[PDB]
């Protein structure tokens, strides 16, 4: 049972959309941060609920 | 208000499904323009017997992509065979985007909404359908004035109350201001069930056939040899494994692509084959002679 | 006269996707594990006799 | 010390323990059920890999 749920779990997250990676250039006081994505422009984007 | 405005459970038959996928996968890149023909009952149940691809166009999706000659032509000939049904909405392909209605798709939607206010717009993306429900979803206009005054949820009774959406983006932006989303279900009979599973009288035929023994003997040797080689890996593993930390065991002596595990599966596989090979052989020897 | 030919199903790509999806049964025959083929062997024998 | 009570045992066999012997057949029924469950999840392994 655990083995079937995990394979479905691997599959699940592949169906979910991709992910990226940038580096924070500066901090905004609107509860946001300014990120620069490595092949892409700057974005000011909301932050995760855990930080 | 004057309607219940509760989002319909969409039961698209298995006959209809097959049609809908076929027409959108064909037309890629391109948006394919069709209509849904069924019968609306209740205040929450639509049953879609069949769908029609109206002829493909180079204007994309618009109200200036409805063709009433072509619409009528379909209708008139259903009557004549007695298979008559009425529109309950319309469908279309996105050739490489997620499921949402644009503003321009909302106005196509609007033409049918005059006809009946339980008009569904179904978006198919067939480059991402490797499963039959995935990346297909049905949407329905809500009244604009229900939005202003915040009566927008009221689809949460007469339904399962579960609602699986897909994506951030355009979806949540149109959900808010235009439409209410609800899952497409798929419905089928037991006559259809037998039709798919069954594979003629050549299905039983495969199960008494024997094969060239060059390939059988070859199959055996390959598996046999394979288990010597990863079984030296297994020797290393169970020579050690006297040291604490489970993770540390998996780096050092292996436990990531674990040798005991890989051997056991391959050993079982060829063992099951050869139980079959002798059974199917001994069956034929007695049976046919 | 009418002469019989092979009446095969092989399916289209398009068709395959709706067919598996609707399916939630373990199939008449699929020929997967050993369990399916042990059933199958005995089914074949009844098959040969009927023709 | 010496002696006990032999009626204390004889009483429990017909009363309480007869009910519990029957209860042990309902856990035996559980065994047959999870014999199929264990095979069913082997079939479901095949389908998740495919």
């Amino acid at each position: 049972n655990d083995k079937v749920r995990f394979i479905k779990d691997e599959l699940r997250l592949l169906q979910e959309p991709g992910s990226y990676v940038g580096e924070v250039i500066k901090i905004v006081s609107d509860k946001k941060v300014l990120v620069k994505v490595q092949p892409e422009g700057k974005y000011i984007v909301d932050v995760a609920k855990d930080i | 208000t004057g309607r219940d405005d509760t989002k319909e459970t969409v039961y698209i038959s298995s006959i209809a499904l097959l049609k809908m996928l076929k027409h959108g996968r064909a037309g890629v890149p391109m948006e394919v323009m069709g209509l849904m023909l069924g019968e609306f009952v209740d205040d929450y149940t639509v049953n879609v017997v069949d769908v029609f691809a109206m002829p493909q166009s180079g204007t994309g999706v618009s109200v200036e992509a409805v063709d009433d000659v072509f619409q009528a032509k379909m209708m008139d000939m259903l009557k004549q065979t007695g298979r008559d049904q009425m529109v309950v909405g319309w469908y279309h392909s996105h050739p490489g985007f997620g499921c949402w209605l644009s503003s321009v798709d909302v106005n196509t939607q609007k033409s049918f909404e005059q006809l009946n206010s339980r008009a569904v717009a179904v978006v198919v993306d067939p480059i991402q359908s490797v499963k039959g429900k995935v990346v297909i979803d049905a949407f329905r206009l809500i009244d604009t004035g229900a939005l202003i005054n915040n009566l927008e949820p009221r689809q949460t009774t007469s339904n399962t109350g579960l609602l699986n959406k897909a994506n951030i983006q355009a979806l949540i932006h149109g959900l808010n201001r235009h439409y209410y989303s609800l899952n497409i279900d798929y419905h089928k009979t037991a006559k259809e069930t037998k039709m798919l599973m069954n594979l003629h009288k050549e299905q039983w035929q495969s199960g008494l056939k024997m094969y060239d023994y060059e390939e059988k003997e070859e199959s055996n040797l390959a598996a046999t040899k394979s288990m010597v080689k990863i079984a030296e890996q297994y020797s290393k593993r169970i020579e050690e494994e006297k040291e604490l930390t489970e993770e540390e065991l998996k780096t050092r002596y292996v436990g990531r692509q674990d040798p005991k595990k890989h051997l056991s599966e391959t050993a079982d596989e060829t063992l099951e084959n050869n139980i079959v090979s002798v059974l199917t052989a001994g069956v034929n020897s007695v049976a046919i002679k | 006269t009418f002469l019989h030919l092979p009446c095969t199903i092989e399916a289209e790509e398009a068709e395959e996707i709706g067919v598996e999806h609707l399916l939630r049964d373990v199939r008449d025959q699929a020929a997967g594990g050993l369990s399916i083929r042990l059933t199958n062997q005995l089914k074949s024998l009844k098959g040969l006799q009927s023709k | 010390n010496n002696n006990s009570a032999l009626s204390n045992v004889n009483s429990d066999i017909y009363f309480k323990l007869k009910k519990l012997e029957k209860e042990y057949e309902l856990l035996t029924l559980q065994e047959d059920y999870i014999k199929d469950e264990q095979r069913h999840l082997k079939r479901e392994l095949k389908r998740a890999q495919e």
